[PDB]
Parts: structure tokens; C-alpha cells; sequence
């Protein structure tokens, strides 16, 4: 109903300004006569009333305002000479009415404009030119005031309408931008466009190589037994916020966070030649950060970390509550490794050992090989 | 003494260029990542640049393309090229590893001011 | 840059219409003289050129168009009499300019309007009234045409601007509505408002009673071994789409879908006295639907289902990739039950048996009790 | 013979009211849910009403507040009150359980037309 409010606001301000203009003419007039005063009171009263009675119903009220305007202006113009300036107000109103009324009634609006023109061609001819009522000099001053008012009313009304439109646009843009930012945060941009489209197609993307890292907490239930649930959720939020900052800061992507488990995937949105090395470095940094952090109990929080690599499948699933997901054998491998990993250690299979030995240190203990750290030498 | 000292800040005009230096003693930079954060006052300190062990680099959206992070392993230092500076970048810039970041143990930072004088 | 395009479009159409109007006056004129023709050619050419040269740079071009308009109209008005109608075009332009120029320059616009008024008060006085150049009757026809054109130009330009604004608003609204619909789909409305706010606060909600249902597939790895991954993802999507339809159709909420596992939660967003009964009925319907459906291999897909009840904690966690989540002891109970459940059966603990015996049938086999189905009698 | 037969459809004007009936043979309604779907042509058949075993009811957003689903257990029937009908509701209405819904085994439905004549 914003458009209706815009129309109503502009018409109300228009009525106020026109009444303000008319009052000055009435006060300035001297020795003009009472016959004109009787019409002037009627016109001013109706103009002031119509904004207060705007809620009777329908589009008939704004049209009645214009009917009153036309009748009053024609009546005043007929008696006085043509040089007063009744012609100019018609021209202002012709452009003003189209803006005042909505698009749905443009045809009607056009007719109104034509009507105004139909009067103007008559006004020069039919009306007695240069009819002199009492002082003429006041008539010339009236012409000057008519010109100034005709300009000012249109300027003010148009500017007010444009201001209202700009305000509405700004609010619209801010409201939309917040939601767009949230959506961009909580899914990758490329798949968001696919999701938005009305047409529904199953999203499946095949990726030749990728690497997955799984991290989990040890003895979380024992910690839960001695702590209030609300504080426990807060602790989890703090831990995952720190991990999320580190992940964003390395550039890797995190698919989801299920309870204690933390899942990271490398290279799915864009393949890279050195995904595994980056994942290993990130895992080392994550272990250090987790070791440093402290829980409410004060005991250190150990983390079991398992890494895997291989081809994967990506895409959403279901018809409700979508999220990016990933699939493949590497996920099964990583889950098994993480499950069998020792406390405070990172474990990887033989295949990953084939890749990471060159630039990283893997030692001790399908057969696996613990990931101790990076080579000191450079 | 595990410490990091920053240097190179000062006064410049909008559109100038700076090179902030971060030298650390107590660790080996080749095996540790590094990150440059900035603090204005309207927020707590936000990360603008990050360099990993291996050469990968990343930057914040508000600052991508203007700031460049590099390393010098022999000197044990990290350098931040700053270009096309704007009034929004006036802050105190700090340098750390993630461990120090989450542990709260920092140095004194270096001031950078963007204005005409 | 939409506002700039709107301004440019309206000014271009304005130039086209004014040139079209001027051409008719030029063609109609007969025995008017060549001195006026020399000025007319200049005016028409400049008016036609300015739209083609609109891209020189800055706001100086639209102002130059108005300078040319004012100079040409003043020059033509001075020679001919006042009754021709040069005054009316100034009044049209006074209202038109404010719309033409943007808000940033409103002050300048106002000055322009004043300038026009400054000419009008002069135009009546300074210009020689009723100067007769060749036929006067053509002059009267010129007055009529001037009135009609002055009305029509303003009507058309204002309507065109309003049309452009409405089109922009409609596109804006559709684009925003699609994203809003997606966001509403993928999270509850109440928490979405909290997420949108710039201020960050940990969301923790305590719920006295709730019930959780876990469903899982049996031998999924064996099925995967003999099928292509892409087809397998499609099968999962089909199954979860059917389950999602059933869930929505019962009214319960589903938090997430992790691989084979399907999780349903009852009563968290709004507590109800009969949550457990609804969950049990939904579980029975789900088992029937799963039994009916067929996989690519053609073997039936069995599902293990475990139900639990108790207090829970709800809210998002982390600083990235949010989703509603739930927590509590009931989740641990449900996970254990589902893990130990037999193929094609639903299992519940003694506590749930205390509630569901009255309205449901539980039989056979902490101690648990299989959930066979609902009571036939009513 | 597991079958469901619908009835009660016909011609009405915009704003009228109908009562569609669904009677099933071969099952027990007390222990089975029920759902009313509608098919126009511009889409495949969508669910507008649903009643569970236990009394819980749900409706689609486009139709909430105007249509009401109820059961009659002795007759083995489900009834759909339709009120404040609109041209968008002109369709063929069907009745089923979820098992039949996903299995594709339905009856012939019942036609409902909203127009002036
Ligand atoms: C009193 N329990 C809690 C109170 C507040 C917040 C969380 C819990 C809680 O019990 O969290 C556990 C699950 O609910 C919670 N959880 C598990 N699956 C889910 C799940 O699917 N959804 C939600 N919302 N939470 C889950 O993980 C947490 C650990 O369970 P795991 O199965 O991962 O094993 P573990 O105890 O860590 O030992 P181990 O694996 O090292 O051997
Ligand atoms: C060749 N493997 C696949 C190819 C395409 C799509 C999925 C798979 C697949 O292996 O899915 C498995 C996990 O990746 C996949 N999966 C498990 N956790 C996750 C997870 O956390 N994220 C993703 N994206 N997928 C997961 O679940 C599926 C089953 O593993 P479970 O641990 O649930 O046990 P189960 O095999 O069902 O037997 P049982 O539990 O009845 O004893
Ligand atoms: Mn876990
Ligand atoms: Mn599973």
C-alpha cells in the first residue's frame, strides 16, 4: 500500500500549500469587493476540508478536489480580466494531475489534461479581456504572484514526490541487501543461482580429486555430565567460531558442523594442484589452536583428526532444508581414520603418505602413517 | 622471549603507499603462518591479510587488490605493501600467528594514519 | 546506475517529442519570413543533436539543452507578439526541470525555476504586445497549438518517468521475493530475524519436553559398491524428497539430512501435549512408505528407526554456515537406539513406553520395547 | 479390492461451497492417514489437505481457512468442506494415503469447476 500512501501524502501537501498561497492573496486584496469574497471563502474552506475528509472511500475524493479547483478558478477568472493569470494555473495543473493520479487511471488522467486545454483555448477568447475591478495595480501584482506561485507549487510537489520515492528505494535496498548477505554467507554463490530458479533439477557435480579432514572431541559426554547444557552450547560456539576464523583465513571451505564433529573439504569449488598440502598445514594449525584454547572445566580439549583424499560428488539433496554436502569414498576413509585416531594426533592412509612425504613429515604406525608436522628445512 | 615487533607506520595522504614490517623472535617463520590485522575502534581487531607456510595468501574483501603480504624467511619477517590508501584504513596494525591471536598475546602494533597535512 | 539511466531516458524522449512538435510548427508556417527560419533551423538541429551527444561527460549536457531552449524561445517570443504563447512553455519547463534533474542538484534546479519565473514577469512587460508578423490568424492557430503541445509534452514525460519507476520497482520486488522465499524455506522465520540483526548474540533456547526420531539405511555401502555414484545420489534425493513431503504433511520439522541418516524433531518450535503420539504415527507411516518404495537394484530398502524423548536445547552454533540444530540427552538416547535397532523395526525406551502404551501397541524385547503399531480399536 | 472413490464434485459459482466425499474399501481409516490433492494441469498433483490418525489436520497455504478436512470412521470416509471457492480451485480432486500416493495407484477423482453459468 506504499503507492497509495505516496499519492495521499503528495495530495495532502499539495492541498496545504495551495491553501497557504490562497490565504496570502485574500489578505493582500484591498477594496476588491464582497462578491468575490463569498466565493473565496467557499474555495478555501473546501480546499482545507478535503485532506481531512480523504478517507471517505475510493478515488472520487481526489477527483472532487480537482473539480472544486476548476470551478473556483473558472469563476474567479471570468469576472476579472485575462491578464490576472488564470491561464497559468491550468497549465500547472495539467502536468500536475498525471503525477497525482496512479498509473491504473492514466487514460482518465489524460482526459483531465485535455479538459484543462479545452478551457485554455476558451479562456483567452470567451472571457472578457482586461476587465477592471477596482485597482488595476493590484491586478498586476496579482499576475506577478500568480507566476511565482505557479512555479513554486509544481517545484515543491515534484520534489516531495521524488524524495518519497528515493526514501522508499533506500529502505527497500537495505532490507534486500541484508538477506542477500546472509544467503551468500550460508551457501556458495554459484549454486545459489541454481537454487533460486523455479525449475528443479538434481544437482550432481563430479570432482576427480579432493581432500577431506574430520576433527572430533574426546570424552565430550564426561565433560557434559559436570556442566550445565547452556554453558556447554556456549563453549561449543566459541570453539567453532575460532575454528571458522582459521578456516576462512586459510581459504578452505567447511560444509557443516554436527555436534562435536568438524568437517573441512579442500578444492571442491575450485580444483588446485596443492590441495593436500594446504589441508595438512591447516590441520597442524588447527591442532595448535585447539591445544592452546581452554574449556570451562580447565582441562585441555584434545581433538582426533583424520585426513583422506580421493574423488568426490557434491550437490544438494532433498526437497527441503538444503545444504551443500559432499560424497565419496574419501568421506568413508576419513570417518574411519578419525574414529581410530589416537588422542592429540593426526592420522592419514598410505595413499596420502605417498603425496605428503615430499613436503611434510609423517612417521610411526589398512596401514596408516601419523602426520607429525612440516619439514623445518627450507 | 616470543615477541613480534611491527614498524613502518606513520603519516601519509590519501592514495599514498606504505610498507609495514613485522619481525618475530622465538619461532621459525617457515613453519608458521602469519596474519596482519587492523584496529580502528568501532570494532575489535579484524584480519586483513594472511600468508600461510607454502606461499598461499588471502586478503579481506574491503582490501583485496590494494594490500600485498609477503615473507622474508632469512630475516624472519613479514611485509605488508599498502597501496591506494583510504581514510577507512587509518588504524593500528598488528601481526601474529593464530596461536597468539586466540591467546591474546600481542605486541604494541604500529600506527597508520591517512589524512592531508 | 539505474537513476542515471532513468534521467537519460526521460531527457532523450523529451528531446524527441519537442523536435517532433517543432517540426509541425515549421511546416505549417506560411509566408512567415526567412529571418525566423534561420533561428528555427539552429534550434531544431541543436535539439536533435543533444541526445546523440549526451555522452560527452557530466551534468553540463542536460543544462546546455535547457540553455538552448531558453535562448531560442526568448528570441522567437521577442519578435512575435505576446499572444503567441511563449509564456506557457516557460511554466511547463519550470515544473519539468525539477523532475529532469536528480535530487543531488535540487538547489540548482530551484534556481533554474526562479530564472524561468524571472523571465515571465519580464515577458509580459518588456516584449512588445501583439506584434503582427504577416498573417495574424496563423498566430491564433499557433496559440492553440502552443496550449495543446504544452499540455501533451508534460503529460507524456511524467507518465514515462512513472512507468520507468514502476518497472524498476516490479523487477526489484520479484528479485527480492525469490531470495526471501528461499531463506524462509531453509530456516524458521522467527530465528531468521535474529540472524539478520547486525548484533551477534549466542542463540540458546531451553525446551522442557521434545521427541526425536532417527532413521538410517542398512547395507548402504554394499549397494554403493554395485552402483554408479551419480545414480546413488539421485536415489538418495528421491527417497528424501518423499520423506520430506510426508514430514511437511504431518507438520513435524526436520533439522538436517546427513548421508543415510534422517533426523526428525517434534515440538521444538512450539510445544504441544501430544508430540510423542504424533511422532509415533509419523514413524509408522514412514516405515510403510519406505517399504513400498523401490531402489535401482530392485531390492527393498530397510530402515532402522529409533525414537527418544526428553528436554532439549536449540539454536545455531558457529560464526559461519549456520543451521538450526538441536541438543540434549534425548539425541544421545535416539542415536544409541537407532544404532542397536533391528532391520525393519522401530525401537523405543522404557520411558517412551510409559507414555505410548495407552494409545499405541508396543511389544517384545537399558530395557526397550518394540513399537509395533497403533491400536485397531477406537 | 483396495479402492478409493470420490464424489460430490460439480458446477458452482465463485464464492459457493462444496463437500467432497472420499470412501475407501480395503483398509481401516482409523489407523491410516488421508490426504486430499488437486490437479489443474499447470503442475502435477499437489496436496491441499491432510488428516492424520489422531485428529491432527494440516492445509496448504493457498487454501488455509477455506477448506476443512474431517473423518467419519464408521462410514470409513473422509470429507472436504470447501468454502469461499475461487477460479484457482477448479481442478480434479483426489483422495489417498501416502502409500498409494507414492505408489501411483489412485481412483478416478472428482471434478470441481468454479465459474458462472
Ligand atoms: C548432555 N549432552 C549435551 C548437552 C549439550 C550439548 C550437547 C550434548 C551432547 O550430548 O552432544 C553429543 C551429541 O548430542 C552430539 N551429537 C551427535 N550427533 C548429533 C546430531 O546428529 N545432531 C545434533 N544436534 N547433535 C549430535 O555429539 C556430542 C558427542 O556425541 P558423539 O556421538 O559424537 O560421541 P562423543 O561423546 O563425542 O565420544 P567419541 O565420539 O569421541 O567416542
Ligand atoms: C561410494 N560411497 C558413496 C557414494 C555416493 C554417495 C554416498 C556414498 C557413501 O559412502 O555414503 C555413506 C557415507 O559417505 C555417508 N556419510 C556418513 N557420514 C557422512 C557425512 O558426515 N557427510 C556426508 N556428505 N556423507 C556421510 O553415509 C553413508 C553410509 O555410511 P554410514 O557411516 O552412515 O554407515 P552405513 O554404510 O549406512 O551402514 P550402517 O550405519 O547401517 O551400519
Ligand atoms: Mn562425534
Ligand atoms: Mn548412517
Amino acid at each position: 500500500v506504499a503507492r497509495r500512501q505516496r499519492v495521499l501524502t503528495i495530495t495532502a501537501w499539495l492541498a496545504v500549500v495551495v491553501t497557504g498561497s490562497f490565504a496570502l492573496m485574500q489578505l493582500a486584496t484591498g477594496a476588491g469587493g464582497w462578491y468575490i469574497a463569498l466565493i473565496n471563502v467557499f474555495t478555501a474552506v473546501t480546499f482545507a476540508i478535503v485532506p481531512l475528509l480523504h478517507r471517505f472511500g475510493g478515488l472520487v475524493a481526489p477527483l472532487t478536489f480537482i473539480g472544486t479547483a476548476y470551478v473556483a478558478i473558472f469563476a474567479i477568472g471570468w469576472d476579472v480580466g485575462t491578464d490576472a493569470g488564470a491561464q497559468f494555473f491550468f497549465l500547472v495543473a495539467a502536468a500536475l494531475v498525471v503525477l497525482l493520479v496512479g498509473i491504473e487511471h492514466t487514460a482518465l488522467a489524460v482526459g483531465l489534461a485535455a479538459v484543462a486545454a479545452g478551457l485554455v483555448i476558451a479562456l483567452e477568447f470567451l472571457v472578457p479581456p482586461d476587465t477592471g475591478l477596482q485597482p488595476p495595480w493590484a491586478m498586476s501584482v496579482s499576475f506577478v504572484l500568480t507566476t511565482v506561485s505557479a512555479c513554486g507549487v509544481a517545484v515543491a510537489t515534484v520534489w516531495f514526490a521524488l524524495r518519497d520515492t528515493a526514501r522508499a528505494e533506500a529502505v527497500m535496498e537495505a532490507e534486500h541487501d541484508r538477506s542477500e548477505a546472509l544467503l551468500a554467507n550460508m551457501l556458495p554463490a554459484s549454486i545459489a543461482e541454481r537454487l533460486k530458479e523455479p525449475e528443479r533439477n538434481i544437482i550432481a557435480d563430479k570432482y576427480d580429486e579432493a581432500s577431506v579432514l574430520f576433527a572430533d572431541i574426546v570424552g565430550f559426554t564426561e565433560r557434559a555430565s559436570s556442566t550445565a547444557p547452556a554453558d556447554l552450547v556456549r563453549f561449543l560456539d566459541r570453539l567453532y567460531s575460532a575454528f571458522d576464523e582459521l578456516v576462512d583465513q586459510h581459504g578452505l571451505e567447511k560444509i557443516k558442523v554436527s555436534g562435536d564433529s568438524y568437517m573441512v573439504v579442500s578444492g571442491v569449488p575450485r580444483p588446485r594442484p596443492d590441495h593436500t598440502q594446504a589441508l595438512a598445514d591447516f590441520a597442524l594449525d588447527m591442532t595448535n589452536v585447539a591445544a592452546q584454547l581452554k574449556d570451562p572445566r580447565g582441562n585441555p580439549v584434545p581433538l582426533r583428526v583424520g585426513l583422506a583424499t580421493g574423488p568426490v560428488v557434491a550437490g544438494v539433496v532433498g526437497s527441503r532444508r538444503f545444504f551443500y554436502d559432499v560424497w565419496g569414498d574419501a568421506v568413508n576413509v576419513a570417518s574411519r581414520m578419525e574414529s581410530t585416531d589416537s588422542v592429540g594426533q593426526i592420522q592419514v592412509p598410505d595413499e596420502v603418505y605417498e603425496r605428503l612425504k615430499d613436503d611434510f613429515v609423517l612417521r610411526e604406525r589398512m596401514r596408516t602413517w601419523y602426520l607429525i608436522g612440516r619439514k623445518v628445512a627450507a | 622471549q616470543w615477541q613480534l615487533v611491527e614498524s613502518g607506520g606513520g603519516l601519509v595522504q590519501a592514495g599514498g603507499s606504505l610498507r609495514l614490517s613485522c619481525t618475530a623472535s622465538g619461532i621459525i617463520l617457515s613453519i608458521n603462518s602469519m596474519g596482519w590485522y587492523r584496529q580502528t575502534a568501532g570494532n575489535e581487531r579484524e584480519w586483513v591479510a594472511f600468508s600461510t607456510a607454502g606461499g598461499s595468501t588471502t586478503y579481506a574483501d574491503s582490501v583485496k587488490g590494494r594490500f600485498t603480504i609477503s615473507r622474508d624467511n632469512a630475516k624472519n619477517t613479514v611485509y605488508l605493501q599498502m597501496n591506494s590508501l583510504k581514510p577507512e584504513d587509518t588504524a593500528v596494525y598488528y601481526c601474529n600467528t593464530p596461536a597468539g591471536r586466540v591467546g591474546g598475546t600481542w605486541g604494541q602494533g604500529t600506527p597508520v594514519t591517512v589524512s592531508s597535512h
